[PDB]
């Protein structure tokens, strides 16, 4: 009787949702036709007699990925009203995703959200996947987040954001996108996990022993992390969590709400035969820095809040002993004023592997979410990029021709410096 | 003729109560269908302490289950021994609190309080002369602690002279399982010092050491720990239901232990605790029971019992025993350790003996101690709490619900008042 | 026992009457030869309301077809389901009106109304206990409007105590079809004020919007719309033919709908409406039907509902349903939109339920609303009239046939009276 509605905005969001709904429809035994030959009401609606509908909205201002979906093998699954398509892309511009083109499509998706919210009882939150560097995938995200925090009020909202890398770059206006998006999403969203590409590249190259990843492998990893999060809602466990728990464990002040997510174990089938997997080595291997999904140094700060979800048949006495032998080490130092920074969750279901994928049948799995400190040093790196593209007034006319003023960039820089100094004050 | 209704609040007390009705229903010999299949007539003269006979000789228990997320109730109801609970009793909400004590106290509690009080009012008026109420909640989470707190406040506003039992798992010294835990602990102690006659503190780590170093278990699950708590509860209240040679009901214990009406936090324990590996190397006479009882590592709280002195001790025995052995070996135990006991209370024992044992074993015993060394645990709460209150951490998720800072300062002064009381008498 | 004859005037009326007898012969399970091939016993015990028996087990539909252009009579005679009419009914002249109301009301009526009145006298004498008649025509041209209104005034002065229905289309705001439209439209309204109990209105372009955005067809046709008007007609008359849990024939709806005599212009609607592709996913419940009902998009007239206030609502359902659900949902729709209904009319909804649904559906529902906002439509008619009446264009064609200017002024005066009467209670 506990529900959650997922939305997908932008290209990264709709492809990562293609992978996520692939894992979801694989998980409960349902065919892609939408029939099955009593808990999956938590993500699905029932359709009359012998049919099921997922709860999703795939909003894109560029029609080609929606047409690729409707031609794809999941054509018969969804409802053909819930694929909302604009007429013009944003071309990696934040103002076109927040103001100019995207404002003509917000009424349809808001009526769709209000219609999907009427068919349920105890609605708990929204899970909207979006990227930073793109135009429509951040501007429309800002508009929907501001509008929903206006409209619904006191319900939860969790995000998945793609972190723009310091070294690797694809677009050129990505610091503008991230800075203005963090300028406008800081107030209203509840907690948003950050995930980079290049750490997924490195853990794909080194731990699973792969040489060349396609984009679907990174999306399979992020979809496995999403399923590992909401597996405490989809079934039962000895010590269960739900979606309205993490806000009380991860968010100390109503400004700092930026955790990083991690998974374990990352192995191939050939490395899985010659190692018997106890809980101690995997809980220690959560803290090796090469397996963190964001390019940062966790040794360059402290750990503030730390949540753990377990999956598979794990008994709890060795769990408590593993956390006890974690805390006694020297390198993993903690913050002074937070002595109990652990939130533990266990589920009975073991995970499943996608056929043709990159995972073998491993009996256990760990998801670890961390609100640590040193990530904001990466913030300084990102902030430094902004200084370059404001020192010569680069690319300012392409932004101000769409209805923006110059003082917004200075207010964003002031807000980000304020966030960094609040951070370092709380740290030191 | 003395009646006790049962309320379970939260997740932890709900699983404890599932195993508790499991153990009691196995002991009195009644089947999960509700039909009676015991062996003697000694059981059925005393079945009215807990159950009701209902129109076609089927029996129902007297339980009311309370939570805010439905899946716990589904896991209890769909499982085995889920048929005998009457479906009018299940009262819950739909939102959930989730480690927010103001949400478990102020907001959803006002949504569920009148329905739960109405059902318990009908269940209390259906009974003749009730002796006590018992609740099982946890001290860590939101719905358990908050709704058990508000329920106890409403009940002691209603019934002024009926005693209250309350079994509460207490936060851990080594590793916590929730992050906002000292706030929950401090406010829950602030109300439990006000409104409860007896209550018990259970640690998880003491249960872990019990199942490791004495039982030699490899794979402990939560149901088994709950079976240990069920065994202690049945051992405390096996006197109401069966004949005795020195009987001791609940009010006898309540006027036995407490010297002063705030110091009612007990540490319980159970004996014997045997493994199948080392079963043959032992005998089972009363020195084995009385040596495994008065024990350092056998306590069900993570506090070394010789870190102070004792105030009072109660011991409830089960089996066909000999009384002269019992009281001479209790005087032997007080003779051996003269330092560990308060002198201004002499005769620091309280004894009781009933006849029927648990199913399969001959002798067993339940140990209850009001000691002072548990003050150490109180220190490791309040110290932690003060550190978080020095930085105003995590306050806004409470503050946006309706709670103010003066509540926390009053509760901290109350906890330091309670450890002032416990340091006064040693 | 209750008896209704049919009279079709005008082209649009002749086509929609062909489709009306089509859907009646498909709902009642009979064959185009007139012979019987139905299954149930319910389809023959109430066949006296629309047909008549004959020597040789042959059935005749009770209709009379009037016009002046024999091409459309050849069209309904040559096509399928043109066999069943009796050849004494096909009455017409040879001249044609040419979309001129003065000729149709004052010249051809003197030649045709005598014979039509004699045949309808014999047919109304053939029946036992008559309830009322219903006509189908338009409000835009010359033959249908004038001949229908003249026949209706003769029928009102003949039978003063029986009901009338008129399913007539009204002019469109965006694009017109005929240049002589507002003259005959205002004069037809001037007659329909006097001579008719009740009359529903259709606009063509709202049917175009419904067939575009909801039905999703590539090629909208005239016949499809005709079928939608036909389904409205059948779903209104569906209580006189089948028993139900709460039946409601036409006089009951007449006395439930109009509060005042001159406020007798309604707007109809149909439900459920889904396409071919999007058919399977959404369900067929009373919530989905009641949600799809109250919309600006469902309304088959060119009038926005939420620019004015609803006076009355009659919802006639078909299928096997549950009564407390539809009453609770009527209460929900009344509580949701309090600004949209008349305050001094409490409980603004009227509910009827019949058993036998239309064949091919598990449930269906018909909506009839009486909302005053259609005065806006009257505004965009009558103001237009003044424009032509500022320049006296096209007038001597009407004037040479025996018609004066003063009746145009009095018809505009009566239209002013009705639009100000809508304007007073708003
Ligand atoms: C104590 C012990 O190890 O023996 C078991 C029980 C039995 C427990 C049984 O309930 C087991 C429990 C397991 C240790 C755990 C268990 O699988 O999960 C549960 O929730 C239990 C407690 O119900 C389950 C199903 C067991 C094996 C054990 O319950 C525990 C560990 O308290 C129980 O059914 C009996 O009949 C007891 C009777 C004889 O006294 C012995 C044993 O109990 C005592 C008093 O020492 C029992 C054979
Ligand atoms: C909603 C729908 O598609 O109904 C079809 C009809 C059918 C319509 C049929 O008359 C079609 C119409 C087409 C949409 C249009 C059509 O080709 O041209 C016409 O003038 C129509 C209406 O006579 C034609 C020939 C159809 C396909 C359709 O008419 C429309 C589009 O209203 C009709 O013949 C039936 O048998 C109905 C039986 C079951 O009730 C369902 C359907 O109608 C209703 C009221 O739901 C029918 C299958
Ligand atoms: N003996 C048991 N203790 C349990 C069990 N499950 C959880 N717990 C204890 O719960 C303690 C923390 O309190 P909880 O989180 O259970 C109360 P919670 O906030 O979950 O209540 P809800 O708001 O109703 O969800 C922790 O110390 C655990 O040891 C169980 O099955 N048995
Ligand atoms: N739904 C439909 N509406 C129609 C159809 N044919 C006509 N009409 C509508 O009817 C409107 C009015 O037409 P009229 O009855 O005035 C034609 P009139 O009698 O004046 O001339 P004749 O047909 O020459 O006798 C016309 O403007 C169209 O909007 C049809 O097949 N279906
Ligand atoms: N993990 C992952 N990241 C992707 C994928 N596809 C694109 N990205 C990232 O998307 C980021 C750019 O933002 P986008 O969301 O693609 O841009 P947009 O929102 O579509 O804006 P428009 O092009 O105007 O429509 C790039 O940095 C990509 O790394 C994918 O399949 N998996
Ligand atoms: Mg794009």
């Amino acid at each position: 009787m506990r529900e959650c509605i997922s939305i997908h905005v932008g290209q990264a969001g709709v492809q990562i949702g293609n992978a996520c709904w692939e894992l979801y429809c694989l998980e409960h035994g349902i065919q892609p036709d939408g029939q099955m030959p009593d808990s999956f009401n938590t993500f699905f609606s029932e359709t009359g007699a012998g049919k099921h509908v997922p709860r999703a909205v795939f909003v894109d201002l560029e029609p080609t990925v929606i047409d690729e979906v409707r031609t794809g093998t999941y054509r018969q699954l969804f409802h053909p009203e819930q694929l909302i398509t604009g007429k013009e892309d944003a071309a990696n511009n934040y103002a076109r995703g927040h103001y100019t083109i995207g404002k003509e499509i917000i009424d349809l998706v808001l009526d769709r959200i209000r219609k999907l919210a009427d068919q349920c009882t105890g609605l708990q939150g929204f899970l909207v996947f979006h990227s930073f560097g793109g135009g429509t995938g951040s501007g429309f995200t800002s508009l929907l987040m501001e509008r929903l925090s206006v409209d619904y009020g006191k319900k939860s909202k969790l995000e998945f954001s793609i972190y723009p890398a310091p070294q690797v770059s694809t677009a050129v206006v990505e610091p503008y996108n991230s800075i203005l998006t963090t300028h406008t999403t800081l107030e209203h969203s509840d907690c948003a996990f950050m995930v980079d590409n290049e750490a997924i590249y490195d853990i794909c190259r080194r731990n699973l022993d792969i040489e060349r990843p396609t984009y679907t492998n990174l999306n399979r990893l992020i979809s496995q992390i999403v399923s590992s999060i909401t597996a405490s809602l989809r079934f039962d466990g000895a010590l269960n969590v739900d979606l309205t728990e993490f806000q009380t464990n991860l968010v100390p002040y109503p400004r700092i709400h930026f955790p990083l997510a991690t998974y374990a174990p990352v192995i191939s089938a050939e490395k899985a035969y010659h190692e018997q997997l106890s809980v101690a080595e995997i809980t220690n291997a959560c803290f090796e820095p090469a397996n963190q999904m964001v390019k940062c140094d966790p040794r360059h700060g402290k750990y503030m809040a730390c949540c753990l979800l377990y999956r598979g048949d794990v008994v709890p006495k060795d769990v408590n002993a593993a956390i006890a032998t974690i805390k006694t080490k020297r390198s993993i130092q903690f913050v002074d004023w937070c002595p109990t920074g652990f939130k533990v969750g266990i589920n009975y279901q073991p995970p499943t592997v996608v056929p043709g994928g990159d995972l073998a049948k491993v009996q256990r799995a760990v998801c670890m979410l961390s609100n640590t400190t040193a990530i904001a040093e990466a913030w300084a790196r990102l902030d430094h990029k902004f200084d370059l593209m404001y020192a010569k007034r680069a690319f300012v006319h392409w932004y101000v021709g769409e209805g923006m003023e110059e003082g917004e960039f200075s207010e964003a820089r002031e807000d980000m410096a304020a966030l960094e100094k609040d951070y370092e004050e709380v740290g030191v | 003729m003395r009646e006790i209704v049962h309320i379970q609040a939260g997740q932890c007390g709900n699983q404890i109560g599932a195993k508790f009705w499991e153990v009691i229903s196995d002991e009195h010999g009644i089947d999960p269908t509700g039909s009676y299949h015991g062996d003697s007539d000694l059981q059925l003269e005393r079945i009215n302490v807990y159950y009701n006979e209902a129109a076609g000789n089927k029996y129902v228990p007297r339980a009311i289950l309370v939570d805010l997320e439905p899946g716990t109730m589904d896991s209890v109801r769909s499982g085995p021994f889920g048929q005998i609970f009457r479906p009018d009793n299940f009262v819950f909400g739909q939102s959930g609190a989730g480690n927010n004590w103001a949400k478990g106290h102020y907001t959803e509690g006002a949504e569920l309080v009148d329905s739960v009080l109405d059902v318990v009012r009908k269940e209390s008026e259906s009974c003749d002369c009730l002796q006590g109420f018992q609740l099982t909640h946890s001290l860590g989470g939101g719905t358990g602690s908050g709704m058990g707190t508000l329920l106890i406040s409403k009940i002691r506003e209603e019934y002024p002279d009926r005693i209250m039992n309350t079994f509460s798992v207490v936060p851990s010294p080594k590793v916590s399982d929730t992050v906002v835990e000292p706030y929950n602990a401090t406010l829950s102690v602030h109300q439990l010092v006000e409104n409860t006659d007896e209550t018990y503190c259970i640690d998880n780590e003491a249960l872990y050491d019990i199942c490791f170093r004495t039982l030699k278990l490899t794979t402990p699950t939560y149901g088994d720990l709950n079976h240990l708590v069920s065994a202690t509860m049945s051992g405390v209240t096996t006197c109401l239901r069966f004949p005795g040679q020195l009987n001791a009901d609940l009010r006898k214990l309540a006027v036995n232990m407490v010297p002063f009406p705030r110091l009612h936090f007990f540490m319980p324990g159970f004996a014997p605790l045997t493994s199948r590996g080392s079963q043959q190397y032992r005998a089972l006479t009363v020195p084995e029971l009385t040596q495994q009882m008065f024990d350092a590592k056998n306590m069900m709280a993570a506090c070394d019992p010789r870190h102070g002195r004792y105030l009072t001790v109660a011991a409830v025995f089960r089996g066909r025993m000999s009384m002269k052995e019992v009281d001479e070996q209790m005087l032997n135990v007080q003779n051996k350790n003269s330092s560990y006991f308060v002198e201004w209370i002499p005769n620091n024992v309280k004894t009781a003996v009933c006849d029927i044992p648990p199913r399969g074993l001959k002798m067993s015993a339940t140990f209850i101690g009001n000691s002072t060394a548990i003050q150490e645990l109180f220190k490791r709460i309040s110290e932690q709490f003060t550190a978080m209150f020095r930085r105003k951490a995590f306050l806004h998720w409470y503050t946006g619900e309706g709670m103010d800072e003066m509540e926390f300062t009053e509760a901290e002064s109350n906890m330091n008042d309670l450890v002032s009381e416990y340091q006064q008498y040693q």
